[PDB]
RNA sequence: AAGGAACUCGGCAAAAUGACCCCGUAACUUCGGGAGAAGGGGUGCUCUGUUAGGGUGCAAGCCCGAGAGAGCCGCAGUGAA
RNA sequence: GUACGAGAGGACCGGGAUGGACGCACCGCUGGUGUACCAGUUGUUCUGCCAAGGGCAUCGCUGGGUAGCUAUGUGCGGACG
RNA sequence: GGAGAGUUUGAUCCUGGCUCAGGACGAACGCUGGCGGCGUGCCUAAUACAUGCAAGUCGAGCGGACAGAUGGGAGCUUGCUCCCUGAUGUUAGCGGCGGACGGGUGAGUAACACGUGGGUAACCUGCCUGUAAGACUGGGAUAACUCCGGGAAACCGGGGCUAAUACCGGAUGGUUGUUUGAACCGCAUGGUUCAAACAUAAAAGGUGGCUUCGGCUACCACUUACAGAUGGACCCGCGGCGCAUUAGCUAGUUGGUGAGGUAACGGCUCACCAAGGCGACGAUGCGUAGCCGACCUGAGAGGGUGAUCGGCCACACUGGGACUGAGACACGGCCCAGACUCCUACGGGAGGCAGCAGUAGGGAAUCUUCCGCAAUGGACGAAAGUCUGACGGAGCAACGCCGCGUGAGUGAUGAAGGUUUUCGGAUCGUAAAGCUCUGUUGUUAGGGAAGAACAAGUGCCGUUCGAAUAGGGCGGUACCUUGACGGUACCUAACCAGAAAGCCACGGCUAACUACGUGCCAGCAGCCGCGGUAAUACGUAGGUGGCAAGCGUUGUCCGGAAUUAUUGGGCGUAAAGGGCUCGCAGGCGGUUUCUUAAGUCUGAUGUGAAAGCCCCCGGCUCAACCGGGGAGGGUCAUUGGAAACU
RNA sequence: UUAGGAGCCAGCCGCCGAAGGUGGGACAGAUGAUUGGGGUGAAGUCGUAACAAGGUAGCCGUAUCGGAAGGUGCGGCUGG
């Protein structure tokens, strides 16, 4: 139930996203516990900024993200550092 | 109404079956308590095992929720301790 | 039976109410009352009881019977006056 | 809905059905009274006692009540000429 | 980071009122109105609702139906008809989990509801990880299926057949309870740990591979235990209203004991016994209202509001109960009554829009009965997928903020025309014409983003189990594939001054004035007040001025209002000293010294979420908006300091 | 082992229990003939009470009488 996930922000046409550790029972704009950095889809270049260390503490407690959120962690190697900890 | 009719067709069928577990659990306790008004300890020992047979299987099935059943155990158990 | 003051000078007459315990009581008031205002409720029998408890006596026993729980009865339970 | 009427309205004349008003009759049916009918129940006396009854309490009171006389109940009546 | 101005009067100062300039609206109305982003859009009626949709999902839980033709065979018309169970496909019912969240409304509620800080030794937590263990042996049904029966229907009843990860027994289990020991500690209840004994307490298979056909294996699910993660319940100080023309209020009330009951503490329930409890620091009562981060305003202190977005509670036609489920007393679930609607063959039933829209109705007044699951999200499933009125966008109204226009240079002749005039002129004025000009947008034709990251399937390498190089699992990378908005934004080129401005003011407040009409009449008016014949105040015209796609008026709230004055007034006569006393409560304290640390001062720690205000950057053609970082906000709690003053 | 027990349910029973009915009080609002004052308006009528020693110095509190402002009684006050 505890899904680390995106959070919809910004204007009407061009969205913005914040990567958020929360409960799924709260709504799409619902409350949370603690966040990690950002996401930008409307940039044709990069600038997806992640704290890159804080979620690994939450992943050791166990919080399954959706894959659209998860592959950003693969792009910065959070999960592979975490999989090394699971191989540790 | 929104195709949840399947709930009520099962909820009544579970309501009959759950109460048979619940009411037989009630009769097991009183029959132990029958052996408290009666002055029999050996009959109370085999009835306590007979009662806790239903009690321990009760939370195994559904809502009896052990923290009640601990009070169901010890309140019967001090009476056998009282004999 | 159905009906209720149409009867009639007029609820005249007649029925209706009553007992004791318990709850509850308005306006106004000269604070004494009004008041038993109104408005309803439980009352019998048998068992827990030679009762709780009192009186009486030296005890033995006699009288007074509070509240409840139980339960049985009839339409009714101050069954009558 | 016809003659009539511009409509609105609305017929005579003639058939059938059903009521109110009072009138005779009755008890099968709805109930009413039914004090030498049956059932319950209270106080108290009486048949030696229990049981079971009897008396008196307005027929003690309360629920029913058969015949009988009853009306609001049921029949027909004032028709056709 | 703090402007004032008209008005009492013959004249002056005070005093004191109201008036006015300002700032916001979820605002409405009048007149007009070209466009683009971003944002809101039933406050009154929590009044009633036509129609469609808003919650399902698993054939890899399971039986059967249901198609199917891989082939096999049959009868022949060469047109077919079949009989077996192909791949695979469908899922009424069954069973698993979800439906308690997502979403709306603001009615009650002045109290642990909320806000803040706390406490739990007095609690709970399926779905999440991680660890510890496991998953033995049987049993009886039953729906669907049919077969009858009863019903107008709603549907219901009976007789057989059958399944499962459905249900129910037996074993074994470190749960729990009992009994008896120990150890340690707290804050009384006690708590924690260890031993022994007793008592029971489970589980399930499915998917694919490998098989010696015994099975094994991964993966999914299952039972149990530990923690963590996770939300929830209960308790407590401290906070934010109106009235004393509400002063007395409560008997399960308030206490104890035991009992029952609840996940849990309890008069929470009941018996018994006791008579307390609540109160001038305002109980009880009543009117009123969802609260909060915040919004607006003020220079700050404060005041007003609690709409949208975010937190939480409460409610689901009105009221009451209750089941299954980890979790409800369940917004689109059941049962009951109350009103009402609908149907009935009158016997009976079905229904709940404060879900999205839309309509009625109310009212001054608030919008589209669209498209899409592409992104975000949830739901279930091993996944694809399915389901989504969450959400994504499109549509409406100047509702508001911001952004762009409505032509622009040159041009004196001061044209023409208009208005005024002492008839010289004056102004509408470089304003037009003329000339030159680009095309934001308007128009035409083209090009055409990012949002889309992926999943899934393929490829490998690593690691992990594995009887295994089976076969997987994750982890990496590699290929592939996915747009509602929408050919919309956008950009490219071509086209024309061509499409496009108004309302309000004009005595003094207050920037700006004349001419006609008009004669206490018609009419203005926020304030002083204007008109009984020369109205700069009425109405009109010209001409100014105001601001601009808006402007005025209207109702609100704040401000100016120091005009409830803590910061930031008064009381001789202006509004105001009680007629004066004795005084309980409350209020305040001489001097010197020791001490204490409640107040006070101060550190440290924990916390006051995010969005918003504010500091500073960055992004969108700038702005508005959006993003990044930081501060600030607490009569906060714990802890450690300071000792003059209280 | 040809069935009894256990347990289970139909059924009835009890407490609790919403809505309904009954009953006398609380408060809230419309309405009620008539009346009581209170302001508010065009040269209405009646007096002159105040403000000057206001033609009787006014004024507060109480009592009392009259068309009505007021009158005086008693005490008090300087704003006589």
């Amino acid at each position: 139930a505890v899904k680390i996930r995106l959070k919809r922000m910004g204007a009407k046409k061009s969205p913005f996203y914040r990567i958020v550790v929360a409960d799924s029972r709260s709504p799409r704009d619902g409350r949370f516990i603690e966040t990690v950095g950002t996401y930008n889809p409307v940039a044709k270049p990069a600038e997806v900024k992640i704290d890159e260390e804080l979620a690994l503490k939450w992943l050791q407690t166990g919080a399954k993200p959706s894959d659209t959120v998860r592959n950003l962690f693969s792009s910065q190697g959070i999960m592979e550092k975490f999989h090394n900890a699971k191989q540790g | 109404i929104k195709s949840a009719i399947k709930r009520t067709k099962t909820n009544n069928e579970r309501r009959v079956h759950n109460a048979t577990i619940k009411s037989a659990m009630r009769t097991a306790i009183k029959q132990v308590e029958a052996s408290v008004a009666n002055n029999e300890a050996d009959k109370a020992k085999t009835a306590l095992t007979e009662a806790a047979k239903r009690i321990d299987k009760a939370v195994k099935t559904g809502l009896v929720h052990k923290n009640t059943a601990a009070r169901y155990k010890s309140r019967l158990a001090k009476k056998v301790n009282g004999l």
